């Protein structure tokens, strides 16, 4: 759970 | 770019009493029921320390005096009682999106009882004369608030060249101020006057508060 | 424990690249999430720079652009930064920090920066390095009172910030001020307050330790009794 406008998620 | 915009700037509180600081989003920061909206608080010669992630939840080790709530692209940090170690910069951080942003900060400093200061007054080192050079300085310590105005007088003319005035933080113990003023001459000027006054000006007296010494 | 330290230059003349690492102990680089470089300038304005993610994989602003470039070494455990053509409106204090899962709710998770570094100091200057000069500030009065007396030491006449200065080794603690440096010609000035009880000095010794890392200078003051 990461947010929309990140470059990376986490899974 | 999410602008983050921190209101106020400062504030000044009483211990015991509530301190609220809000900062909003240019744009919404939600996302699966979620603001994504970070606090940290960064006290003088410190990194930032994390205190409030995902808009209300605490971090391990911070007492529940500290609160935080809100949605969307409005957020406020509330503290509550006020503590004297509560002093220090809070900042604001959107992980909604890169580039992570973040707020200016807001200073809070604790409002306290009216305190005169405690002047001293130093001529120059004898060591620091063999150079050439003559720094007269003068300590204004712990006082309240920092509000103070500092004049220098050779030989009852004012004098505002070569002076140098600093002021510290406020003092996390009794949250007082001080300040120095260091007077710069070349050895020649200072030997060409006798009287070396430095005369202040604080809310807690009507007269000047003046320190002297001649040579 | 986790545990963040950076280390680099003080001092870099200007249009010429910096370089700054962030050394991690107690955790390994490969089991964060990712790992950022941050600023703040003087009047503690603060700039994300960029990151690096646990796939190698980065990002960095658009402000600082193609003049940025973050790497790492999980051999020595390490991130690096380099920024290329810098100017004077790169100093500033740079932190390294982790960003992780912070657990949260009912069990679920929250990406944040947890665990930052002390922060270094990197100013860009032509300005040479230059040692400061320590003085020591007697009261000049024949001590003719009681209660308390307060002494000092002005440091001045160095470059570039930071300069440490402590009391009979860190002893005092309490009733110290020291007030922040002071710009002036490229070069700065620092004065450091105590006030203690009538009753040590002069019977006992105080002592300002200075040290000015820069120059690699150490110095010890006594204040004593000022007279002729």
């Amino acid at each position: 759970s990461i947010g929309p406008g990140r470059a990376f998620g986490g899974g | 770019d999410i602008v983050l915009t921190q209101s106020p700037a400062s504030l000044a509180v009483s211990l015991g009493q509530r301190a609220t600081i809000s900062c909003k989003a240019s744009q919404g920061v939600d996302f699966d029921g979620a603001s994504f909206m970070n606090w940290y608080q960064q006290k003088p010669g410190q990194p930032p320390k994390l205190l409030i992630f995902a808009a209300s939840t605490l971090e391990s080790g911070i007492p529940a005096r500290f609160s935080g709530r809100g949605s969307g692209t409005d957020f406020t940090l509330n503290i509550h009682p006020v503590e004297e170690e509560d002093a220090a910069t809070y900042y604001c951080q959107q992980s909604h999106e890169d580039p992570l942003t973040f707020g200016a900060g807001t200073k809070l400093e604790l409002k306290r009882a009216d305190a005169a200061p405690t002047v001293s007054i130093f001529p120059p080192s004898s060591e620091q004369l063999t150079s050439g050079g003559a720094s007269v300085v003068c300590f204004l310590n712990n006082f309240y608030p920092k509000d103070i105005n500092v004049k220098w007088k050779i030989d009852g003319s004012e004098r505002q060249n070569g002076v140098l005035n600093s002021w510290t933080d406020q003092d996390s113990k009794d949250s007082t101020y001080s300040m120095s003023s260091t007077l710069t001459l070349t050895k020649d000027e200072y030997e060409r006057h006798n009287s070396y006054t430095c005369e202040a000006t604080h809310k807690t007296s009507t007269s000047p508060i003046v320190k002297s010494f001649n040579r | 424990d986790v545990q963040l330290q950076q280390s680099g230059p003080d001092l870099v003349k200007p249009s010429q690249s910096l370089s700054l690492t962030c050394t991690v102990t107690g955790y390994s680089i490969t089991s964060g999430y990712s790992w950022h470089w941050i600023r703040q300038f003087p009047g503690n304005k603060l700039e994300w720079m960029g990151y690096i993610h646990y796939s190698a994989g980065t990002n960095y602003n658009p402000s600082l652009k193609s003049r940025i470039s973050i790497t790492r070494d999980t051999s020595k455990n390490q991130f690096f930064l380099q920024l290329n053509s810098v100017t004077t409106e790169d100093t500033a204090t740079y932190y390294c920090a982790r960003e992780e899962a912070m657990p949260y709710g009912n069990q679920a998770y929250y990406y944040a920066m947890d665990c930052w570094g002390q922060g270094t100091t990197v100013t860009v200057s032509s300005a040479k390095t230059t040692p400061p000069s320590v003085y020591p500030l007697a009261p000049g009065s024949a001590a003719q009172t009681n209660s308390m007396v307060t002494l000092g030491c002005l440091v001045k006449g160095y470059f570039p910030e930071p300069v440490t200065v402590t009391w009979n080794s860190g002893s005092l603690s309490s009733g110290v001020h020291t007030f922040p440096a002071v710009l002036q010609s490229d070069l700065y000035t620092l004065s450091s307050s105590v006030t203690v009880p009538s009753s040590p000095r002069p019977s006992e010794t105080v002592t300002c330790n200075v040290a000015h890392p820069a120059s690699s200078t150490k110095v010890d003051k006594k204040i004593v009794p000022r007279d002729c």
